[PDB]
DNA sequence: TCTCATAGCCCAGGAGAAGGAGCA
DNA sequence: TGCTCCTTCTCCTTCCTCTCGATGGCTATGAGA
RNA sequence: AUCGAGAGGA
């Protein structure tokens, strides 16, 4: 066997209220940034399929 | 673009093939491709071509398929018929092997492009610039090392095994088969026993495993660097790691593996590890 | 790198024997196997403890910058 | 992952009939006598026109293609089930691979028997120019195995051109593996924007 | 001489004016000043055919035996 | 990752109390699952394994 | 004309023997045109026996040469003036050229015979038994 | 099938030129011959004109050093050949008309 | 008699006692054989090295003050011409940059733990004339720091013993090969590119994309010359008769009919131009038809073109406003320099009789793939591709901001001239302070 | 089909169900009618022969055996007369 | 067959047998119009039919004798919608990709295709999904979000 | 769609492009946006919840 | 009194639009 | 007088992480020795 | 932090 050098220390990334993006009041992009994990419109298409609004809004 | 042809058997490896957005372009050579980064001397070739029975083309005036045309890699030299220019080729591939004449090197890399219908337009090219790739093979009638480029490939039989040459089949075999493969190709054990996407898969993981990164570790001022503690020989290994130097630098360890579904948790690729062994040194990152 | 202390997953502590196990290659001039049985690992979990081990730690002994050249 | 005697005595005594199979498979598509070793210059005239043309070629693959897969469907319903060396509640592959846990049985003949013929887009491995697949064949050879056909299995071994033609099959199922993820989620979006 | 629908000077081979284009009993030169022919010429004609490509039926692969 | 493609995901380090024990004396160090060599026919891990134990006897 | 000094003057051109043997087109005269490599010593032969007219081997000095015949452009009675290259016989010494003819034609000639000398060296056969080790 | 050496002449006798197919040169002009001394072989240099043209040209330097023909011939009844050393004169023919030219400019400026 | 070996004794004896000789494992470096040897290229080889054979490429700079002395228009006078003898570089050798002292040798360590590149000092042989070399001067000028390659000719650590390999704190097998800017390892990555000095026949879509009566039909070469640069060129066949020619220049492309590239190598008749094309193979009128066409397209669309001189003077006012010789040369010069710089590049002078067979053999191989007598062709295969190397581009791009530097101290003298400065261009002070205003900087 | 609407397809196809009397003779008789023949299916060989009376040229056209296309495409050589008189030239 | 032409001398040169091939390409003999060829193919799970590369109506209903003309099927959507109607070309949609779902052999619901192809009819005739059919729907942001 | 100062080729973005595709506005920042209390992460096997 | 030495700033993939080149 | 078919332009599109750079040039003022 | 360029992963 050989280790990559892949591993679960760097690859994880949470927020809870980091840095917002002023220009747009919209949280900021980036994992040293302290930055949210974007939702795609494939997924809005998925949670409008539920019909689930409230959590959407 | 994308897509393999056949015409690459030695010069660009099959397997070391990065996958996702490069996937198909970003080729590698083989350990036999030698770029050559030299004119050779070829300004005699011309006299020895017209030592070899070839009209001058400024006292011939004609162009045709049905008479082949010299050329010097990129200079027109003559014209003759295809039956004399094939035994001019392989006559002087013959004189290429052999150190006969001094005004020729062991490199010059001779296309005989035969008649056939719809093939590209014949003739008996000669290349001796620079960038050609080159591969050494064996040559059967002087039995000894031959420099073939790709050019010449198509148009010329490459065999594999000694134990298969056959009557007027071959003129020509590899040392080794193994020769067709990259660096980090033959670094996989038993190639020829696996799945080839996990052929890819393998050669492309390899290129990430942290290991050794070299000795000179105190003197560098890298911007990340990674180094893993333990490293080991494999037992199972190629003789290319005995070659070309792998033993400088330890990537991982040999390790007892039992192929059980025992956990329950290794599914869909999972695998899992002895704490102790862990706890005593599994490969510890810095 | 050093051999390791104990084998990986056995826990017998094995790179004891290391320089002796030199010492039955370099001066005693015998077979591996040979060697490796007169040392005395008679399971194989630690016969690729020594066997595959590479001592890369002498090499990192020829760049001592407190060491004056 | 082995046979008995018999199972591989049955596995070369049916890939012996894979000699002359792209042989007749051309005599049949180039409409001449049967019987007409691979060095017929009329023959290979012939076979020179087949392969300059596209659609030409493709009928001399799909004949090829058949009759091979023949041989093949012959060599796995005769061997795969039957002549193991240990039987199906303690043959753990064929135990994991009919049930449906991994693949199918196809996985299993590979394994065992043979791989067959590696359809690059539904067709033979690609010629060069001078009629010549491989740099270790002969012009216009008429093996089923010089178009690909890979009598080798995953267990005693492949041929280094099988090897090679296999490396073709991966890469062009990974560029086909590729090219389908951005392509159906375009589709996937101008009908989900309609039917919102 | 004349080639086909071609023909040069027999000395200079310099491209002509056409003798189907021309009044006089000769052909001038277009870089020299000679005269040749005497417009006694064999006349300007050429024979061309197709080349079996252009023609796509089943008949013809019925000629395919 | 091993040397025949086959990557994967420690996802538990197992004690070597709760490891299979052989006769000889030893546990292993990885185990791996058995069901990625039908569909990724990686059978070539078989004969590195096997020579593997060759060997390391 | 003053044309570069590293030229000079020509001064013998001994006259062309045409008359020697020639008669009204019928006797049969065998006036050829030769391609011989530069290699070779010339007027130390005896011989030339290029009357095979396909195989006219000739082996100089350890290393073969094959002089086969040219029914192409140079001696073809497939076109007219179909002869490139133009017989140029004197008069005189020091006098210019003037060019050859069959008759008082004023018109180009070909050649009877004319060849290429190919260098044909040995390229030995493949020792079998050797390189199909098992 | 053998035909035998009589006479292999040593000095310059013919030399044969090339022009092109269908010259036929007329008695107007004549093959003016000039020589070259580069210690292994003579590059014979041709020229020449007529009423309106002038031909020029010579033997290539990378060529006659690698070739050498030979002018034959033979007699069946006395079995005999003449044989002269060969070079070919190429020479290619300009006009005289072929002495017209502009001048170095069109006369532009920035404006142009 | 074993299969393997461990070797495990020789393997400590090679760690604890690196060879002081010769370096270990010789099949190893012939991995990177190509970067090495591509910039050792440079400063040797078999004429000396291929940069100062590239710099005897790009002629001489010609410029003009304006001069009102006393006819001053044909007479105008200072001739001052700017151009390169030698251009070589020097190995690392740095110091304390005050009162220059004798430079030590530089280390790649030195480079590591700086953070920064690790150079040498590049230095050119300017030639400096004024008025056809009646006032000749060799002013030398340095560059500034210039990235070499590691253990090649213009690094010390080359041919160095292995044992001083470790001493000079670097790896027993270290290869480099790699270049080192601003701290940072980069190399140039190699590429593809089409095999040079060869006609390939193609058919692609985007040769008729450019308009009506292009076919697909065309023959693509990559003329290159002896300092490894090329230039592209490509012939379509029409659908009229004709057969027009593309190459680049600057950003920018033309379109040439080809019999004026024909009779613009050599004087010649168009029975020669028969004789090369289609030579024995008279009976195919098709291929007599189209050379009909053409021969009958030229000699009609411009008959007032009868010599080689009138079209090279016709070229050399075609194609003066662009190749930024124009204040100064005659059309004639003009013509046959563009000719020189464009078509067949791979013979320069005494080129005209091969570049004349090569481009009728190129268009009787378009016209026999017209007729489809051959069969097309593919870039993707490996029988008609070629490597372009890393050091071959160096010396290239460096080739190219020489000349480009050349060209914007002409650039400062054009500024100079027209406001009303020192006229002769022999004063030492006012060369020094016009090299004061200009910006030399080539290394960063 | 769903997102683009296009009229140009690829291969425009039509089935169509026969009767149960008409055999397969019939039905393969039916097809060579139905299908379309381009003039230069029955074309073997053209030739042009100019002359330049004013520039002029003489047009030979081999056709092939009646009987061959008259049983593949149901077609009569005074079809083809017709059919050279009318539309082609 | 051997004839003769007669030219003034405008052009004087021109390539008469390529200008003869590109004519010949296009001289119809008997061209059914918009029908290129039929074929002999095989029933499954049906009666004898007849597959005809080229789709024309016309031509077919008149040959009634020979066809039966009531089970008339096709592959193209805008000949039958000028010919059979507005509904017919809505099954001809469903039956196209249960088609092209059958030669997976995997199995979609019809209510779904339904749903589509009535979703492509809901302005009378067969409409797209691109930025065309997006256009004559009245949501402003939709039509803005897409391109 | 205007001249330019050309042989640089540096469009700086009208309000036009800023609104056209998902490097625009409607896809950037109206439908796909960055979130909060959020987390991401590779995953693991565990068959005993 | 020049030499530096710097401040201050100037190659898919068709579908539409849209209008010329002939026709009742 | 009015109404069609042959050419151009003029349009548009899988998710995540990390690093590494990022205008030349024409003139003022302003001491140094 | 914007634009390019490069690399890598499901
Ligand atoms: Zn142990
Ligand atoms: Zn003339």
């Amino acid at each position: 066997y050989q280790r990559l050098r892949h591993m679960v220390n760097d690859k994880f990334q949470v927020r809870s209220t980091g840095p917002v993006n002023s220009l747009t009041m919209q949280p900021v992009k980036g994992r040293k940034r302290h930055g949210g994990i974007r939702v795609g419109e494939m997924e809005r298409d998925a949670l409008i399929g539920h019909g689930t609004s409230f959590l959407l809004q | 673009v994308r897509k393999l042809l056949p015409e690459s058997w030695g010069f660009l490896c099959p397997v070391h093939t990065p996958d996702g957005s490069p996937c198909g372009l970003l080729n590698h050579f083989a350990h036999k491709c030698r770029i050559s980064t030299q004119q050779s001397d070829v300004s005699r070739i011309p006299s020895i071509l017209y030592s070899l029975g070839v009209a001058p083309a400024s006292h011939t005036f004609a162009a045709g398929p049905s008479l082949c045309c010299v050329q010097i890699d990129g200079k027109i030299i003559g014209w003759v018929s295809h039956e004399q220019g094939k035994i001019i080729a392989d006559t002087l591939r013959y004189w290429k092997v052999e150190g006969k004449t001094p005004g020729l090197p062991i490199d010059l890399e001779i296309g005989y492009v035969p008649p056939s219908t719809r093939g590209q337009y014949p003739g008996l090219y000669l290349f001796g610039g620079h960038s050609r790739m080159l591969r050494p093979v064996r040559y059967l009638p002087l039995d000894k090392e031959d420099i073939v480029g790709p050019f010449e490939q198509v148009y010329m039989n490459i065999a594999v095994t000694p134990q298969e040459i056959q009557n007027n089949v071959h003129t020509h075999v590899e040392f080794t088969p193994t020769n067709i493969l990259s660096i980090l190709a033959n670094l996989t054990p038993f190639s020829d026993f696996n799945q080839s996407p996990r052929n890819m898969y393998q050669c492309q993981m390899g290129k990430q495993t942290m290991g050794t990164p070299g000795v000179a570790l105190c003197h560098r001022s890298d911007n990340k660097l990674y180094r893993l503690q333990t490293g080991q020989t494999p037992i199972v290994k190629a003789n290319l790691y005995d070659d070309y130097g792998m033993d400088n630098f330890p990537n991982g360890f040999n390790a007892v593996v039992a192929v059980i579904s025992y956990t329950g948790y290794d599914m869909d690729d999972a695998m899992i590890i002895n704490k102790s062994a862990d706890e005593r040194g599994f490969g510890y990152g810095t | 790198m050093i051999v390791p202390v104990r084998c990986f997953s056995c826990g017998k502590v094995v790179g004891d024997k290391w320089e002796s196990y030199l010492n039955l290659l370099q001066e005693d001039e015998l077979d591996e196997g040979t060697a490796l049985s007169r040392l005395g690992l008679k399971r194989y979990c630690c016969r690729r403890m020594i066997l595959t081990h590479v001592d890369l730690i002498e090499k990192f002994l020829r760049y001592n910058p407190l060491e004056k050249r | 992952l082995r046979l008995t005697a018999e199972g591989n005595k049955w596995r070369t005594d049916i890939l012996k009939t894979s000699v002359d199979t792209g042989r007749e498979a051309a005599a049949e598509v180039t409409n001449l006598d049967k019987d007409t070793p691979a060095d017929d210059p009329e023959l290979l005239k012939r076979l020179q026109e087949i392969l300059r043309d596209n659609n030409k070629s493709g009928i001399l693959d799909a004949v090829t293609s058949s009759k091979v897969n023949a041989i093949t469907s012959q060599v796995v319903s005769k061997c795969v089930p039957d002549g193991t060396m240990k039987k199906f509640p303690c043959n753990s592959m064929q135990a994991m691979a009919l049930s449906g846990a991994k693949g199918s049985n196809v996985n299993v003949s590979q394994i065992m028997c043979l791989l067959g013929q590696q359809a690059l887009e539904g067709r033979r491995v690609p010629v060069m120019v001078s009629g010549k697949t491989l740099p270790s064949f002969k012009p216009y050879e008429t093996d089923a195995m010089a178009g690909g056909y890979v009598k080798g299995r995953f267990y005693s071994g492949i041929k280094p051109q099988e090897y090679y033609f296999h490396c073709m099959a991966g890469r062009e199922g990974l560029i086909d593996t590729a090219v389908k993820t951005s392509r159906s989620g375009y589709l996937q979006r101008c009908l989900t924007k309609q039917l919102e | 001489s004349v080639v086909g629908s071609l023909i040069f000077c027999l000395d200079c081979g310099d491209l002509l004016e056409n003798p189907n284009a021309v009044l006089g009993s000769n052909v001038e030169c277009s870089q020299c000043k000679a005269i040749y022919p005497k417009s006694q010429f064999s006349n300007l004609k050429v024979v061309t055919t197709t080349a079996d490509d252009a023609f796509p039926s089943s008949l013809r692969a019925k000629k395919s035996v | 990752s091993s040397r025949h493609g086959q990557k994967g995901v420690c996802s538990r380090k197992w004690p070597t109390i709760d490891m299979p024990f052989s006769e000889t004396g030893i546990q292993p160090d990885i185990i791996i699952n058995p069901h990625a060599f039908p569909s990724r026919m990686t059978i070539g891990m078989f004969v590195e394994s096997l020579a593997g134990k060759a060997g390391a006897l | 004309f003053s044309i570069p000094d590293g030229f000079k003057k020509c001064k013998h051109l001994k006259n062309f023997p045409l008359n020697g043997d020639n008669k009204k087109k019928a006797k049969q005269q065998q006036v050829w045109l030769i391609k011989f490599p530069s290699n070779v010593d010339i007027s130390k032969l005896k011989s030339l026996p290029v009357d095979f007219e396909s195989s006219t081997t000739m082996t100089i000095d350890k290393h073969d040469y094959k002089i086969m015949d040219d029914t192409d452009i140079e001696s073809s009675l497939t076109q007219d003036n179909l002869s490139n290259m133009t017989l140029l016989v004197p008069s005189e010494s020091k006098e210019s050229l003037k060019i050859a003819s069959t008759a008082k034609d004023n018109a180009p000639l070909q050649f009877d015979k004319v060849f290429s000398v190919s260098e044909t060296a040995k390229i030995p056969a493949i020792d079998y038994s050797k390189v199909r080790v098992p | 099938s053998e035909i035998e050496i009589e006479s292999v002449q040593d000095q310059p006798s013919v030399a044969v030129g090339s022009f092109f197919k269908g010259f036929r040169a007329p008695s107007d002009t004549t093959f003016d011959l000039y020589k070259k001394k580069k210690s292994e072989k003579d590059e014979f240099v041709l020229h020449g004109e007529n009423e309106r043209l002038e031909y020029e040209g010579y033997t290539d330097s990378s060529s006659q050093a690698s070739n050498q023909y030979v002018v034959g011939l033979f007699n069946p009844e006395k079995k005999s050949i003449q044989l002269y050393k060969a070079p070919v004169l190429v020479s290619k023919v300009v006009s005289k008309s072929s002495k017209n030219l502009r001048g170095p400019k069109i006369k532009s400026k920035s404006d142009t | 008699a074993r299969t393997a070996d461990f070797r495990t004794l020789e393997r400590e004896s090679r760690f604890i006692n690196p060879p002081k000789d010769k370096s270990a494992f010789p099949l190893l470096q012939e991995a990177v054989q190509p970067h090495i040897g591509s910039f050792n290229a440079l400063t040797e080889g078999p004429d000396g090295g291929l940069l100062n054979l590239g710099v005897k490429d790009i002629g001489e700079k010609v410029i003009f003050d304006g001069k009102p002395l006393n006819s001053n228009s044909g007479y105008l006078g200072n001739k001052l011409s700017v151009s390169v003898e030698q251009v070589s570089i020097a190995k690392p050798m740095s110091n304390d940059g005050v009162s220059s002292a004798v430079e030590r040798k530089v280390y790649p360590s030195e480079s590591r733990q700086r953070l920064t590149s690790y150079r040498g000092k590049l230095l050119l042989k300017l030639k400096w004339s004024v008025n056809n070399g009646e006032e000749n001067l060799f002013e030398v000028r340095d560059c500034g720091g210039l990235p070499v390659m590691l253990q090649s000719n213009r690094c010390h650590l080359n041919k160095m013993s292995p044992y001083e390999l470790v001493q000079h704190k670097e790896e027993s097998d270290e290869i480099g090969g790699y270049f080192i800017v601003n701290g940072i390892e980069k190399l140039i990555r190699m590429l593809i590119v089409q095999r040079r000095n060869h006609p390939m026949a193609i058919i692609r879509p985007s040769f008729a994309n450019r308009g009506a009566s292009y076919s697909h039909y065309g023959i693509q070469i990559r003329s290159v010359r002896p300092d490894q640069t090329s230039q592209t060129n490509v012939l379509h066949y029409l659908n009229d008769g004709q057969v027009t020619f593309r190459f680049s220049w600057r950003k920018n492309e033309y379109l040439v009919p080809v019999v004026m590239i024909l009779k613009a190598l050599c004087h010649t008749s168009d029975r020669e131009i028969f004789d090369g094309i289609i030579g024995n193979d008279v009976k195919d009128s098709f291929l007599t038809d189209r050379l009909e066409l053409l021969l009958r397209g030229f000699k009609k669309r411009y008959p007032h073109l009868q010599n080689r001189t009138q079209v090279l003077q016709y070229l050399g006012d075609k194609f003066r406003v662009v190749f930024q010789a124009s204040p100064d040369q005659s059309d004639l010069e003009v013509g046959q320099e563009v000719l020189d710089r464009i078509v067949l590049v791979h013979l320069g002078k005494d080129g005209s009789q091969d570049k004349f067979r090569m481009l009728l053999f190129m268009i009787r191989k378009l016209y026999s793939l017209v007729a489809g007598e051959c069969s097309p062709d593919n870039p993707d295969a490996t029988q008609h591709q070629e490597v372009l190397l890393g050091g071959f581009l160096y010396g290239m791009i460096l080739k190219e901001k020489i000349d480009e530097y050349l060209q914007n101290i002409i650039a400062q003298v054009r500024m100079d001239i027209n406001r009303g400065m020192a006229i002769n261009f022999k004063d030492k002070r006012y060369m020094s302070r016009v090299l004061m205003r200009v910006n030399e900087n080539i290394g960063s | 089909i769903v997102m683009t609407a296009s009229a140009a397809i690829k291969t425009p196809q039509m089935t169509l169900p026969i009767w149960n009397d008409v055999s397969d003779e019939q039905a393969d008789t039916f097809c060579k009618s139905i299908s379309k023949v381009l003039l230069s299916e029955v074309i073997d060989k053209v030739i042009v022969t100019e002359t330049t009376a004013a520039r002029s040229y003489v047009i030979h056209m081999r056709f092939f055996d009646n009987n061959e296309y008259s049983e593949e495409y149901d077609v009569s050589k005074e079809e083809l007369q017709n059919v050279i008189s009318n539309q082609f030239i | 067959c051997e004839f003769k032409l007669e030219l003034a001398a405008d052009t004087e040169k021109l390539l008469m047998v390529n200008i003869v091939e590109e004519i010949c390409r296009k001289s119809i003999i008997r061209q059914i119009p918009h029908i290129d060829r039929c074929v002999h193919p095989e029933p499954e799970n049906g009666k004898r039919v007849l597959v005809t590369e080229g789709v024309n109506f016309q031509a077919m209903w008149d040959q009634e004798a020979f066809i039966d003309v009531d089970g008339i099927t096709s592959n193209d959507v805008a000949a039958v919608l000028k010919t059979y109607g507005v509904e017919a070309a809505r099954n001809t949609i469903v039956n196209e990709i249960n088609n092209v779902f059958s030669r997976y052999a995997i199995s979609v619901s019809f209510r779904h295709l339904d749903l589509i192809a009535d979703m492509m009819t809901r302005q009378g005739t067969y409409l797209a999904f691109n930025r065309q059919g997006m256009e004559t729907s009245t949501s402003s942001f939709m039509k803005m979000s897409y391109e | 769609k205007a001249q330019g100062r050309t042989s640089g080729k540096v469009p700086i973005p009208g309000v036009k492009q800023a609104l056209e595709k998902k490097e625009g506005l409607f896809r950037k920042h109206m439908m796909g946006k960055r979130v909060n209390y959020a987390a991401r992460s590779v995953i693991s096997p565990d068959p005993n919840i």
